[PDB]
Parts: C-alpha cells; sequence; structure tokens
C-alpha cells in the first residue's frame, strides 16, 4: 500500500469507463473480430427488437434508456436528484406518454397506436437521446457520486428474521478490500493512451483525407444506417457526407477551402444551434390569482355615523 | 452523517439535535484530582447526557481505535505548538513550577504522549474508569430525571461500557 | 357464472378507464416550490442514516 | 495523515465484539455440560470409546 | 434493541381494518394474483386442517383404522381431506409461479429487498409444514421421509450424539414422535399463516402489474372492485385445473406414484424398495439425491439451493451505490482489458430477448427436473440421463452466478451504438 | 509478547514504552532530550 | 418428456417391470 | 370554465382515444334504471359466490 | 443561554397536543387536531401511498358508469377481427409466444432426445436379444 | 384567500419530516429529530410515566451504597425490644389485627355456631 494524496471514493465516471470498455471490446483483439462478425444478429435482435416494441407502444429509446422504469417509480435517489435539480416536464412528459398508451392498453389489450402517434415517435432520432443520456449521467456523477462515501453497515430494515439480522456489507466488496485508506493510491486504471484510442472514430483507422479512405468510410456508414433505422437518419433519407466532412474539417481546423461558403455557413448554423441552451422569455403570460373573501363573508353594504 | 468521522462522542452528540454544549474537564490538584464531563442541552436528552461520557470512557478501557489515538495525538501536538501568548505561557510556567518544581519541555511532553498506544490506553482507562464510582450533579428541569435520581443499579452499571448501554439507547 | 364475472370486472374497468385528459399552459409567475421542497416516503426510517450519504 | 476507511473501522469493531462473544461462549458450554452430563457420558462412551 | 428502527406497519385491528378499507390496487392482469390465490388456499387449508385434526388420534397403530371409520360415519371428513391435499398442490403451484414471476420481473433492487427475504422465509416454513404433514400421513412413504430428514439432520452433527431424539426419537414413527410432529404441524401452520400475512402486508410499497410503468394515477378500490376480480380469476383457474385433471388422469390407471403409500407402518413391516416415489413437489429433491450419490455433496446442494434462493438481491442488485459497484468476473477473459467490471444498468424485461431466453431455459430446466423420477436401480450403471444433469447444472449456474442475469454484452453493445450515432451526428 | 499482554489486559512492566508513559512527571524521561533553539526576527517576501 | 412403452414402465413410472400391469386400463378397456 | 391562470392547450397529444364520448348510451332521461340494472348484475354475481360459500 | 438552543442553534421543536385534553378551561381539543402534523404515518393510513406526483395545468373528466355501456367495445369488428386478430395475434402471440417459443422448443426437443436415449439404455439393460 | 386558514383562523400545523431523509442536498436528518415533538407516546416509551410534578428550590442528596452499611438499622437497642415492639406491635397489630379482629371474630363465631347446628342435625 502506497500513501498519496486524499481523494473522493468514486474517482471514475461510469460513462467514460463504458466508452473505453466498448471500444476495447469491439475494436481490439479476437473479441473485436467476433463481435464484428456477430453484428447483424445483435442489430436484428437487440436494437431493432426494442425499437419495434417502443414504436408499437408509441415511444422511443428515450423512455427505456434515459430514465429506467425502476427509476420513474420507487427510487428515492432519483426522486431526490430530480426534485433538487430538474424541471417537472421531463419526468411528467415521459409519464404522460406512458399513461396515454396504457389507458387504452389496460382497457383493451393488444393495442397498436395509430400512424399519427407512431410518426411523432419516429420523429425523434438516437443522437439527441445520446446527448440526453450522456449529459444526465455526467451530471449525476459530478454532482452526487463525488459527494458520497460508502460505509460498512448491517441491513437497512429491522427484520426479526434471524436469517436477515446478520447480513454483512463490505466483507466481499472488491473496492473495499482493495483500498483501506482515502490517501491510498489508485491501482489498475485505464491508461491515457487507451483513453485517447477510444476518442478516435468508432469505425476504423482509415483516414478521410485520402480518397480511398473516404470510400471505405462511406461504405461502413451506409451499412450502419441500413442496419440501424432511425438511429441517425430516417429510413427513406440518405446520409450526406459533405456536411459531415465539413464538420470534421472545421473541428480539426484544417483547410476548409474545398467547401462552398453557403454550405459552411449552414454547417456553422446547425453547429451553433444544436448546442444552444433554451431560455425563457415573458411572451405569453397567464393571469395570476388574487382571491378575496366571498360576498356573504363580507359586511353588508351601508354604514351610519355610529354616534 | 455523524458517523463519517473519527470521534465516537462527536457522532453521538451529532445524533442528538438539542444537546448543544459538551466539554471534558481535567482538574489536577496536589494529592487529589477530578476528571469528568459537563453537558448542556435540552431536558428530553437528560439520560443521554447522564450516561454518554462514562459509556464512552469505559469502552475506551475495553477497546480503542488507532484513528482515535492518532486524532488525539495530532490535536495535542497542535495544542503544544499553538502557545504564543506570553500571559498564558507565564501562567503555565508558574503553575508547573508550583506543582513540579521544574518546567516540563514541550518536546518531553510530546514524547510522553507519543509513547502511548492502544494497550497502554486500555490499561490506564481500566485503572481510572472501568469499574469506578462517580460524582453526578444535575441542575435544571428534573421532571424526567427525578424517578431514578438515587445512586442505583443504572448509575453503578453505567461505568461498564457495553453492559450499561440499556439506559442510553432508549431515549 | 363466467359471463357475470366478465361483466363486473372487465366491463367495469373499461368503463372506469374512459377518462378525458386536458393539459394547459401555466405561466402566472408562481414557482414550483412544492415540487422542489416536497415529498414523503414511508421507508425513510430505513433509508435514513444508511443510504446515500 | 492516517485517514482509514469506515469499512475498516466497522470491521475492526465487529471483530472486537465477536471476540467478546466467542469468549462468552464457553460459559454456555459449561452450563450445558453440567445440565446434560449423563447425555455427555452416553455420547463419549457410545461413540468415542465404544464397548 | 438499538439496531431496530421499528416496524413498517404496526399490526393493530383498527389500523388493519382502515388500511384494507382504503387500500387501492392498480389495474393488473391474471399473472399478478398468485399471492391472493395463495392467501385463499392458505385459509382453506387452515379450516380443512382444523376439521381433519378433530378426528386424527395421534397413534400410529390407530390412524388408518380411524381414517377409514370417520369416512363412512361422517359426510364431510373425506371431502375435507381431499380439500387439504388439493390445497397443498395448489399452494405449491401458486408459490412456484409467484417466485418465477418475481425472478422474471427482476425484483432484485433495494426497494424489493424487504419483500424477498420474508417470502423466502415463508417458503422454507411452508416446506417444513408440508414435510410434517407428509410424515403424519403414517405410511411407508412417511417413514422414508422421516428417515431421510433424520439422516440429513444428523449429518450436521456428523453422526455423533443423538441430538435428534427430542423431535425424531429413534427415527421411527412411534407414538411420541407422532404426537410431537402433529402438534408441531398445527402450530407451524398457523405461524405460517401469520408470516404470509406479514409478507402480503409488505407488498404495497412497490406494486406493479408489469415491468413497464403505466403512468396511470387512478386505481380501483380493493374491497369490491379488486376482490371480485381476484375471486373470478380464482374460479377460472379452478375451472382450468378441473378440465386438465379430468382429461389427464383417468380412473382407474395402470400405474401411479401413489402405490408406494399402500404400506402401513406397523401392519406391514415389508417395504417394496423398488417403487419408492414421493409426491411431485419433492420429486426434484429426490432426483437430486439420486443423481448426486455423495451424501455430503447432496446435502450441500440441498442447503445451497435455499442459500442462493435467499441472498438473491445481494448477488443481483443496485446495492445503494447506483451501479458503481466493481464486481469480479472471470468470464470476460480480459476482453476489455480489465479485471473489475462496472455493473450494467440497462436490464429491461419486456424487450430483453436474451433475458427472456435465459429465463425460459431456466424455467424449462426446472420443469424437466420435476418431470420424472430417476430409477435408482441401474441409474448410474447405465450412465443415467444427460438432460437431468444439464438441467441441474444450469439451474445452479443461473440462480447463483450473475453472468446471465445481468449480462454486460447488451450494455456494451448499446454504448457502441451510442458512440457511433454521436460520432455521425456531432 | 506485546500481543499476549494486550490480550490479557495486563501491563508489561518491562516494555520500553511503558517507562516513558508511567515516568514521574517531576523527573525528565531517562533517554530523551530535545534541542535548544532561539527566536529569529521575521522577514517578509512578496 | 416422452417415455417408451416397450420397457414395461407405464408413463415413466418404474418399479413394475416384473409383472403385467396395463391389461385392464391401457392395453385393452375393461 | 377553467381558471384564468390556465392558458391554452399545450401541443401535446394527451389522448389517443375518445372513449369519453364513444362510451355512451345517451340515457340521461332515465339513469336510475341503468343503476338498478347494474345492481341486479352485481346481485347475480354475488348470489353465485354466496351459493358456493353456503 | 437561557433559551432554546442555548443561543447557538435553531432547534425546530413542536408541541404535539396528543397527550392533552383541554384547550382552555374545560374546552376539548378537536378530534382531528393530530392530523395537522404533516408527514406522519401515525396520523393517517393514507400516508402509505407515497407515489411521486406533481402537475399544475391538468384537468380530468370522469363519467358515471350508469350513463355508459354495460359491455363497451366487446365484439367490435366481429368474431374474426376482434377475437382472432386482437386476442390471438396481438396479445397471445405478440406478448408471449415471441418471447418463449424458441427456448421452449429447444428445451422440449433436447429433453425428449435425452429421455429417449436414457430409455434406450434401459432397454439394452433389460433385453439381451 | 390563498393563505393557510383561508384568512379566517389560525391553524397550528407542523412538518414532522419523519418520512424525510435529507435536510438539504444529501445531508441526512439527525435520527433523534423525531424526539423534538413533545408529548407523544410514539416519540419515546418514557412518556408512559405521567405523574404530576413541579418544584423549585429543591436540592436532593443521595449517597452511593458502597459507602453505607450493608444492613443499616438492624437489631438496635436489643433483639427483644426491636423485633417484638417494633415489628409485632407497630406493624401487625397496629395495621392488620386492629382492623379485622372484630369482624373476623364475629364471622368465626357465627360460622362455628352454624357448623354446630348443622353437625347436631346430622347426628340427629
Ligand atoms: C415464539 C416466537 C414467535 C412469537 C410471536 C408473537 C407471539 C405473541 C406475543 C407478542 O408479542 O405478540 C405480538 C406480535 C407482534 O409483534 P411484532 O413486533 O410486530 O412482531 C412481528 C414482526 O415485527 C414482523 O416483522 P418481521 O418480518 O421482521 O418478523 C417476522 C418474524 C421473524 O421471526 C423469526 O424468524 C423468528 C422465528 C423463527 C426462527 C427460525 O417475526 C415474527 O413472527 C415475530 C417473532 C417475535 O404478534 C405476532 O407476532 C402475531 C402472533 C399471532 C399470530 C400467530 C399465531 C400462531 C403462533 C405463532 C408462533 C408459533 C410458535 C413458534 C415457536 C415454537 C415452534 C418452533
Ligand atoms: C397455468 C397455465 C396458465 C398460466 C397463465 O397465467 O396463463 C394466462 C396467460 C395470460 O396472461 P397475460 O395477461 O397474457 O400475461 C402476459 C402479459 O402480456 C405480460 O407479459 P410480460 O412481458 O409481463 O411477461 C410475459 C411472460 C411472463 O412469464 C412469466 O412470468 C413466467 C412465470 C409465470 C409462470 C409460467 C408457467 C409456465 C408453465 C406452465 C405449465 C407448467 O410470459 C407469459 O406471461 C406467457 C404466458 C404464461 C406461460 C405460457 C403458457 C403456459 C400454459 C400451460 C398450459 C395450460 O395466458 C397466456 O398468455 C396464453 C399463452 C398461450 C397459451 C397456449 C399456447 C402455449
Ligand atoms: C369469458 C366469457 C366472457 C363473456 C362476456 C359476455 C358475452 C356476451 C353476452 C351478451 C352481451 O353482450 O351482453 C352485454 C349486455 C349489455 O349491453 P350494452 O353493452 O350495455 O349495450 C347497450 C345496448 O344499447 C343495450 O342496452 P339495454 O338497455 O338493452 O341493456 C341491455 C341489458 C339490460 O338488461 C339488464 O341489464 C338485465 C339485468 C339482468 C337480468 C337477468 C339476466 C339473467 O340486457 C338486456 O337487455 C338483456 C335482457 C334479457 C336477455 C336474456 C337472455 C338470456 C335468456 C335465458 O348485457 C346483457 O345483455 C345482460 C346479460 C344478459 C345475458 C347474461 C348471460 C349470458 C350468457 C349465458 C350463457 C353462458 C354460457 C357459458
Ligand atoms: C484469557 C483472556 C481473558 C480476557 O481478558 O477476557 C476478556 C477479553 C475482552 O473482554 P471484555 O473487554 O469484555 O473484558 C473486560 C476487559 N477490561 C478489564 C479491559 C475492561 O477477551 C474476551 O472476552 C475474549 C475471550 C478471552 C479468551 C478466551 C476465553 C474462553
Ligand atoms: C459466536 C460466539 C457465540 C457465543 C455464545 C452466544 C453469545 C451471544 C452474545 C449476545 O447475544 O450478545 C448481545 C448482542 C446484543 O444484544 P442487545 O443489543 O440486546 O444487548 C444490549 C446490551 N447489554 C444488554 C449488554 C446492555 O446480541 C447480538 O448481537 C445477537 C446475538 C449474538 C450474535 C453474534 C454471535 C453469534
Ligand atoms: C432442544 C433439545 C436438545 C436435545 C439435546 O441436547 O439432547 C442431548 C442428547 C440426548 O441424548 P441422550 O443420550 O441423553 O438420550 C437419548 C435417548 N435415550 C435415553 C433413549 C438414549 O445427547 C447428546 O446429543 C449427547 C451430547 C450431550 C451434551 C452436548
Ligand atoms: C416443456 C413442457 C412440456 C409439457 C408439460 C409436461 C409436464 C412438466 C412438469 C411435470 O412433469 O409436472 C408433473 C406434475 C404432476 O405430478 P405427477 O408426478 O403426478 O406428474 C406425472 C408425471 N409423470 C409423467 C412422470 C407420470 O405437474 C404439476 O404438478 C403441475 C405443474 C407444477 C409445476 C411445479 C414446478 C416446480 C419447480 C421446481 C424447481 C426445482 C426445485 C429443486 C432445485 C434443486 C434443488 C437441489
Ligand atoms: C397451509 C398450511 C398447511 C399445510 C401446507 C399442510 C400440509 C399438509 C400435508 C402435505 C399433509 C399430508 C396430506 C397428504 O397425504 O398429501 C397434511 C395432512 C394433515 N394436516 Fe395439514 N397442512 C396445513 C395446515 C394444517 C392445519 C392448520 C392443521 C390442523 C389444524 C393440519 C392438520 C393436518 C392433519 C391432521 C393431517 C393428516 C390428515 C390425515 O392423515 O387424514 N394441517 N397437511
Ligand atoms: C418464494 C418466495 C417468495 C418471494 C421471494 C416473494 C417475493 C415477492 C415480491 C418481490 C413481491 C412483490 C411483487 C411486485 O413488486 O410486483 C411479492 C408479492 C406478493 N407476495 Fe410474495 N414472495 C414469495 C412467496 C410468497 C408466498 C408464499 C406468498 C403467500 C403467502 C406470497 C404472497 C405475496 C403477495 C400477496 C404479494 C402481493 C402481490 C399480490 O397480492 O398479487 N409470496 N412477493
Amino acid at each position: 500500500r502506497v500513501i498519496g494524496a486524499p481523494s473522493k471514493w468514486y474517482n471514475e465516471n461510469r460513462t467514460e469507463w463504458f466508452k473505453v470498455a466498448q471500444h476495447n471490446a469491439f475494436n481490439t483483439g479476437f473479441s473485436g473480430v467476433i463481435l464484428r462478425a456477430l453484428e447483424p444478429l445483435l442489430a436484428k435482435f437487440i436494437y431493432r427488437w426494442r425499437l419495434d416494441i417502443a414504436h408499437q407502444r408509441g415511444l422511443t429509446l428515450e423512455d427505456s434508456l434515459l430514465f429506467m422504469d425502476r427509476e420513474l417509480r420507487r427510487c428515492y435517489f432519483f426522486e431526490t436528484v430530480a426534485r433538487q435539480n430538474l424541471h417537472p416536464y421531463t419526468v411528467l412528459f415521459m409519464k404522460k406518454r406512458r399513461a396515454r398508451y396504457y389507458k387504452v392498453e389496460r382497457g383493451l389489450r393488444g393495442f397498436y397506436v395509430p400512424d399519427w402517434v407512431r410518426k411523432e415517435a419516429e420523429e425523434r432520432q438516437l443522437s439527441e437521446t445520446v446527448d440526453n443520456i450522456f449529459n444526465w449521467e455526467n451530471f449525476v456523477y459530478r454532482e452526487y457520486m463525488s459527494d458520497m462515501t460508502p460505509i460498512g453497515r448491517w441491513t437497512s430494515l429491522s427484520k426479526i428474521t434471524p436469517l436477515d439480522m446478520f447480513q454483512y456489507y463490505g466483507l466481499f466488496r472488491n473496492e473495499a478490500w482493495d483500498r483501506f485508506f482515502y490517501n491510498e493510491a489508485f491501482y489498475e486504471s485505464y491508461s491515457e493512451k487507451e483513453k485517447q484510442e477510444a476518442n478516435g472514430n468508432p469505425f476504423g483507422k482509415f483516414n478521410l483525407q485520402t480518397a480511398d479512405g473516404r470510400a471505405q468510410f462511406e461504405k461502413e456508414v451506409n451499412t450502419f444506417i441500413e442496419r440501424y433505422p432511425f438511429a441517425v437518419t430516417k429510413p427513406g433519407q440518405k446520409f450526406d457526407f459533405t456536411r459531415f466532412y465539413a464538420l470534421e474539417d472545421l473541428a480539426n481546423k484544417r483547410d476548409t477551402s474545398k467547401y462552398d461558403p453557403a454550405l459552411l455557413e449552414s454547417v456553422k448554423n446547425e453547429l451553433k444551434q444544436s448546442a444552444a441552451l433554451p431560455a425563457d422569455n415573458g411572451a405569453n403570460k397567464t393571469k395570476k390569482s388574487k382571491p378575496i373573501l366571498p360576498d356573504w363573508l363580507q359586511p353588508k353594504f351601508g354604514k351610519a355615523f355610529q354616534a | 452523517t455523524s458517523d463519517r468521522q473519527y470521534s465516537l462522542i462527536h457522532k453521538e452528540l451529532g445524533n442528538l439535535p438539542d444537546v448543544t454544549i459538551h466539554k471534558t474537564h481535567y482538574l489536577p490538584y496536589s494529592d487529589t484530582g477530578l476528571f469528568g464531563s459537563y453537558f448542556y442541552g435540552n431536558e428530553i436528552f437528560g439520560n443521554q447526557m447522564l450516561f454518554l461520557s462514562q459509556m464512552i470512557l469505559s469502552e475506551y478501557a475495553s477497546y480503542i481505535n488507532q484513528a482515535e489515538i492518532y486524532r488525539a495525538r495530532a490535536k495535542y501536538f497542535n495544542e503544544l505548538l499553538a502557545e504564543q501568548n506570553s500571559a498564558d505561557i507565564a501562567s503555565s510556567i508558574a503553575t508547573q513550577v508550583t506543582y513540579l518544581n521544574r518546567r516540563v519541555p514541550r518536546s518531553e511532553v510530546a514524547k510522553r504522549i507519543s509513547s502511548l498506544d492502544s494497550g497502554l490506553i486500555n490499561r490506564a482507562a481500566t485503572r481510572w474508569f472501568w469499574d469506578k464510582e462517580l460524582a453526578i450533579v444535575t441542575w435544571g428541569p428534573s421532571h424526567g430525571l427525578i424517578a431514578g435520581s438515587h445512586y442505583n443499579r443504572s448509575i453503578k452499571r453505567s461505568t461498564l461500557g457495553w453492559y450499561g448501554n440499556t439506559h442510553y439507547y432508549i431515549v | 357464472i363466467l359471463p357475470f364475472k366478465y361483466f363486473k370486472t372487465k366491463a367495469y374497468y373499461r368503463n372506469l378507464l374512459s377518462l378525458r385528459w386536458e393539459m394547459y399552459a401555466v405561466r402566472d409567475g408562481v414557482y414550483y416550490n412544492h415540487f422542489k421542497y416536497g415529498g414523503y416516503n414511508s421507508r425513510a426510517y430505513q433509508f435514513r442514516g444508511y443510504f446515500w450519504a | 495523515m492516517y485517514l482509514p476507511t469506515f469499512y475498516k473501522l466497522f470491521h475492526e469493531t465487529n471483530a472486537f465484539r465477536l471476540k467478546r462473544y466467542v469468549g462468552y461462549g464457553p460459559l454456555l458450554l459449561t452450563w450445558s455440560i453440567w445440565t446434560l452430563y449423563p447425555a455427555l457420558y452416553n455420547m463419549i462412551y457410545s461413540d468415542f470409546i465404544p464397548p | 434493541m438499538e439496531w431496530n428502527k421499528g416496524t413498517y406497519m404496526s399490526t393493530s385491528i383498527k389500523k388493519i381494518v382502515q388500511y384494507f378499507s382504503v387500500m387501492t390496487v392498480s389495474f393488473h392482469d391474471i399473472n399478478s394474483l398468485f399471492g391472493f390465490f395463495t392467501f385463499l388456499t392458505i385459509a382453506s387449508q387452515l379450516v380443512s386442517g382444523t376439521m381433519l385434526a378433530f378426528s386424527l388420534v395421534p397413534e400410529p397403530m390407530l390412524i388408518p383404522m380411524v381414517r377409514e371409520e370417520e369416512d363412512v360415519e361422517d359426510l364431510y371428513t373425506d371431502d375435507f381431506f381431499w380439500l387439504h391435499e388439493r390445497g397443498v398442490d395448489m399452494l405449491f403451484i401458486f408459490s412456484y409461479f409467484h417466485l418465477f414471476r418475481k425472478i422474471y420481473l427482476n425484483n432484485f433492487e433495494y426497494e424489493q429487498e424487504a419483500a424477498w427475504k420474508s417470502g423466502v422465509f415463508t417458503f422454507l416454513l411452508f416446506q417444513v409444514v408440508v414435510f410434517l404433514g407428509l410424515v403424519l400421513c403414517c405410511t411407508h412413504l412417511s417413514d422414508i421421509t422421516l428417515a431421510i430428514a433424520a439422516n440429513l439432520y444428523d449429518t450436521f452433527f456428523a453422526g455423533k450424539g443423538k441430538f435428534y431424539w427430542w423431535i425424531f426419537t429413534s427415527k421411527e414413527l412411534n407414538t411420541d414422535t407422532i404426537i410431537r410432529l402433529a402438534y408441531l404441524h398445527y402450530v407451524l401452520a398457523f405461524f405460517l399463516a401469520y408470516l404470509g400475512l406479514i409478507h402480503g402486508v409488505d407488498m404495497h410499497y412497490d406494486w406493479k402489474n408489469e415491468s413497464s410503468m403505466d403512468g396511470l394515477e387512478t386505481e380501483m378500490i380493493w374491497f369490491d372492485e379488486a376482490l371480485s376480480n381476484e375471486l373470478g380469476a380464482m374460479i377460472e383457474i379452478i375451472l382450468i385445473v378441473m378440465i386438465v385433471c379430468f382429461f389427464m388422469y383417468p380412473e382407474p390407471e395402470a400405474l401411479s406414484y401413489e402405490f408406494f403409500m399402500w404400506g402401513d407402518i406397523g401392519f406391514i413391516n415389508d417395504v417394496r424398495f423398488l417403487s419408492v416415489a414421493p409426491h411431485w413437489y419433492f420429486r426434484p429433491f429426490m432426483a437430486w439425491l439420486t443423481v448426486c450419490p455423495f451424501h455430503k455433496i447432496g446435502l450441500f446442494g440441498l442447503i445451497y439451493y435455499f442459500f442462493i434462493l435467499f441472498y438473491q438481491p445481494v448477488i443481483h442488485g443496485t446495492n445503494e451505490q447506483n451501479n458503481y459497484t466493481k464486481r469480479n468476473v472471470a468470464f470476460v477473459s480480459f476482453f476489455i482489458n480489465r479485471s473489475d467490471i462496472m455493473t450494467p444498468k440497462y436490464h429491461s424485461v419486456e424487450d430483453n430477448l436474451l433475458h427472456q431466453i435465459t429465463f425460459w431455459l431456466f424455467l424449462c430446466s426446472a420443469l424437466y427436473v420435476t418431470s420424472y423420477l430417476p430409477y435408482g436401480r441401474f441409474y448410474n450403471r447405465i450412465n443415467g440421463n444427460y438432460g437431468t444433469l444439464w438441467s441441474f447444472m444450469y439451474i445452479f449456474f443461473y440462480l447463483g452466478n450473475s453472468f446471465l442475469r445481468r449480462p454486460l454484452i447488451t450494455e456494451l453493445y448499446l454504448f457502441n451504438a451510442f458512440v457511433k450515432s454521436k460520432f455521425l451526428k456531432k | 509478547r506485546k500481543a499476549f499482554y494486550d490480550f490479557i489486559y495486563k501491563d508489561d512492566k518491562s516494555a520500553e514504552t511503558y517507562k516513558v508513559t508511567t515516568a514521574d512527571p517531576r523527573t525528565p524521561v531517562q533517554g530523551f532530550r530535545g534541542q535548544t533553539a532561539e527566536d529569529v526576527a521575521a522577514k517578509y517576501e512578496v | 418428456f416422452i417415455y417408451r412403452d416397450d420397457i414395461g414402465a407405464f408413463w415413466g413410472i418404474k418399479g413394475y417391470e416384473e409383472l403385467v400391469t396395463e391389461v385392464g386400463t391401457h392395453k385393452g378397456h375393461n | 370554465s377553467r381558471p384564468g391562470n390556465f392558458g391554452d392547450h399545450i401541443d401535446f397529444k394527451v389522448n389517443i382515444d375518445n372513449w369519453f364520448d364513444e362510451n355512451r348510451v345517451h340515457n340521461e332521461h332515465e339513469t336510475d334504471i341503468r343503476r338498478t340494472q347494474i345492481y341486479t348484475l352485481n346481485a347475480i354475481y354475488y348470489g353465485g359466490l354466496l351459493s358456493f360459500a353456503r | 443561554m437561557n433559551v432554546t438552543g442555548a443561543g447557538l442553534t435553531h432547534v425546530k421543536d413542536f408541541h404535539s397536543d396528543e397527550m392533552r385534553v383541554f384547550r382552555g378551561g374545560l374546552r376539548h381539543i378537536a378530534d382531528k387536531q393530530g392530523n395537522l402534523i404533516y408527514g406522519s404515518v401515525n396520523s393517517s393510513v393514507r400516508y402509505y401511498h407515497d407515489k411521486m406526483s406533481y402537475e399544475r395545468g391538468f384537468i380530468q373528466h370522469s363519467r358515471s358508469p350508469s350513463n355508459q355501456f354495460i359491455n363497451f367495445h366487446f365484439m367490435l369488428g366481429g368474431f374474426r377481427t376482434y377475437v382472432l386478430e386482437r386476442f390471438f395475434k396481438q396479445v397471445w402471440y405478440r406478448r408471449n409466444i415471441r418471447t418463449f417459443w424458441f427456448p421452449v422448443l429447444i428445451s422440449y426437443t433436447s429433453g425428449c432426445i435425452t429421455m429417449r436415449m436414457y430409455d434406450n439404455n434401459c432397454y439394452d439393460y433389460f433385453y439381451f436379444s
């Protein structure tokens, strides 16, 4: 054991850990080639299965991946965080969609939503869902995971059953038996090199500057969009690569000369409007209530001098 | 929460929301001495204020934690290094010469406390706290404390650390 | 007796679920302090002191 | 500056308490032996030293 | 008692009446009424058991004759005996369906923590009561069950000392043990009813019909709007059971598993050891004992089954750390180049094809274990049945290990899709 | 040795750390003494 | 889930291979 | 007749069905008759259950 | 010092009036006065229903069942449409058989094969010709 | 009016927060906070002792039994005097015998007379 600087107990973000883990699993080693060979089955039986069920219910992957079902009901931690940080309409709108489906579903089972609900569901793409999921996970980690400290304890509930009184926590916890002090150094972490590897493009090591690399990238993206409907484009639509290349070129601050000024202006427009935070203006206010006592609770009209 | 720190008595006090003041007094004299605790709080926590200090001291006789030992050692080191006022220094030197006919160096006191460990602390607290008689004074509203005022089984067993926990944890 | 059980249970549930819902915009300058500073839980006596500290 | 974990503190306290309890155990063993001495005699002289 | 914070609901008559008069139940289906079915059959079991106990004299040499005498001279004793047996069967079916439903719904979070331990304790008490009644049957099967229980109990003390005598005496069905086990059966049955009532009062915290939140705020009142549905569903279940039994169990039959009950203790001192066969609900345990001939390993497996049925939320759960626990798994084989793994969180139910596949494989494994009794003669000489061994191994692997319950492959696949989508649309 | 004495809760009078704690306050510790220093006027740097 | 009929074990119940069992009920209808 | 602090209907499809208007028999000139009929159906169901209980 | 909290902290205490009978001289306290202590399950059993719910611009309309169908929507579309399509395809198949037909088929086939092999071994044991 | 009590009367409400976990953000409430609701049995079991007691200017001294007699005020001034006089005269006769000697004697005499008449009739 090496004693270093003190730190918080949770020093790893779940999202970054899972990003590096999935990059290592899918783009490194024999497991990588196995997973890449198993891609069509996973696309058919995981992504498309859930997508079809959600579309039938009139929902998207929002309602199944942003906040879990066990979180929207009976989760005091999520309820506390939401009541302390969130505006009501997030959870309210998710619950409203659930209710608008299940009111009919409970009355008469086997319910398929009409086309005007399924279309509204399909309007939402997976990119905005990824933004919401990542932002929520990062916010929860930063604001609450970094504040808590696990402690050894017995059961939370007082159960008269002897089989439940003697429960032990921390005796077989890996982190608890790996670190005994808050000054202890951290062991077995992701390296900075492999952390930077996961920040590359998730398709391949080909470069987009060479014309040969662009063709392979376009083929891979076409296969991805053909296997993942509604993830990045509508099924009828076609992915345009010139705008993506302009985005990549502007992000890396390379020579953006081959692009016409109108397309560059547009690309900047979506770049700066897809990251804007919505703000409120006093546009259409509603009347505020100022109740007064009713007439029968008020003194009768008429007063004399009362000499 | 009060348990996320290295002081058992502070955890217990933080549990009680209307026990405001606690202080530990050591009053050495020539051929006698007193060591005890003063509590100031609400009347509904009278039993807690009556039993907590002796319970803690007796548990220290039975078993003490290295966290407690190191916290106390660091505190008393800092107290030794924090004397700059000349009036306090002069008074302390005068009292030390009065009672010991010498001035005790801070290095010597630091070495004396640093030589302590869990076993020596346990033996000292067995000598001075484990199964001992007490002097108790309560001053104030005693509506809830008049039933068991007399020096009785509860008070006698209060000095047995875990074996006299009955009347502290009922509140 | 099967038809009468169906009547009571399923028909009653289907009748009870025939509700009308309306949502309106409220912008009268009143904050949702009751949402931010509200909430109860019966298992708080179990959660307190142990969970999420 | 010696910041141990509350896991560690809890485990040490539990170890001390269990040591005290296992110390108390032999008293129960001796009480049981004095209560069921004929049964003990039967057990040893029927299993450990068979006729 | 400074580690006790109190009771979730203090059990008082007035508070029970008020709670049951203003209790509300959300809209549900037939798959979420097994608990009330179990309550109904428990009450019927109590009543029929009282009726039967008013005629059973606890003497092994008189029980069959008294049972025959009370049948012809009374109008309802045999009806109540039939009710009591069929209630045992329905109790087993409903309890197992309830447990399977909870396992499928993945009620393994800290909010379902309370309802799991109490339910498992109730299940153990129920099995003990069933064993006591089976011994009270006073036949050759009763003697075999008593001997098996005595041997397994003595294995705890390693065969030294007669520590079992206070309950089992000389491991035979004599008058003393008959009286003791009968009184124990009655008392433990009533305690079982109380424990089940406590567990059923512990339901209202997180009550759901499906694994998907429905978002509905209005719910029906229990006393009439839900009680009527519960009674009607009970009637429908009884009708289905009657149809299946009528068209599946012709009378007379060529062979039956109940022919081993012909032998009466005392009257017949010769036992037909070939056709040893218990009831269907202990058939899996007898099959496990036959498959694993080792006495210590068989007992270890029998205890470990309940040991892992309990601790289920501990092995699989959020653990209050919000899925930040680092678990140790060797199956990942350092594919992601790490030893400890973050626990996944996207474990849905209604759309998780892999979870459904694994759960239904486990359920069919349990059914196959229950399906038949391995013929102990020449069983291991002919290498036995590979399917039985595979089913036992899969059950133990599924209930114990967390590799299949909350897989990491779906979680990583979802992050791969998320990363690709976000790279494409910055 | 030290573990055994801690287990039995009896003081080991031969322990080297036992003499220092139970030493007479009127006399200095047997084998220890600090260094004597003097004050120096303070200096400020910005 | 399927059991043989020519091994003498009716419907998977074993132990009665040493006698004729099914004549009254299964093989013939008395 | 909603309160003045309630504005316009927000652009959210809250209802997929119209069972509030489709599930109607338009018997507002005789409602106690339907109430009596519902009582009678409940009575028949309860009578079957009470026969078994008897 | 001679104040609540000793002049150091705010205490936030309350007098329950649960063990009190009179307001003034022989004037009884209201029976439901104890219900005014909010967030206490000892005051009411309705506090066990602790679902999280908050909304502000919501209106709900409910109608008496005596003005509705006794059996609404029971056989709309006829036997074919309603029963066959809705019940079988949309509920039974779509919600159950999709989930378990494959594992149940695999388990049933494997169990039949294993049972047949075990029975064949038994037959070889019994018959030597 | 939108105020509590409708602008007509005072309500005297309270927020017990015994079904709350946190004060602010992830700071737990002290577990003894529920003891600050005075005069409730659910707060503590010590409320079942409900005698009436009020006093000022009172000082009470109680000594430890380890500095007292094991058996104080035992045989004092003589076994005869102490036991006989104090115990017998000042306890038994003074409190029990003085109260029931006359009714018990009358009842015994009547019962003996009735027994004599019954036994004489039985003999006859
Ligand atoms: C739900 C709780 C109960 C269960 C699970 C249960 C279980 C059983 C079982 C499995 C049998 C053996 C029947 C057979 O041969 O298959 C049985 C028999 C019996 N039970 Fe129960 N029982 C319960 C409640 C009771 C009660 C409350 C009583 C007494 C008041 C009771 C008294 C009896 C008697 C006397 C017999 C023997 C009947 C006979 O041999 O003719 N049981 N019970
Ligand atoms: C096998 C062990 C058992 C376990 C692990 C268990 C666990 C659970 C769980 C987690 C729930 C909550 C379901 C949900 O959240 O939707 C529940 C509900 C319930 N359980 Fe159990 N249970 C068990 C056995 C039993 C038994 C034997 C009974 C009957 C005495 C029972 C009676 C109930 C009742 C009444 C409900 C409420 C659901 C309803 O009423 O339909 N449980 N159980």
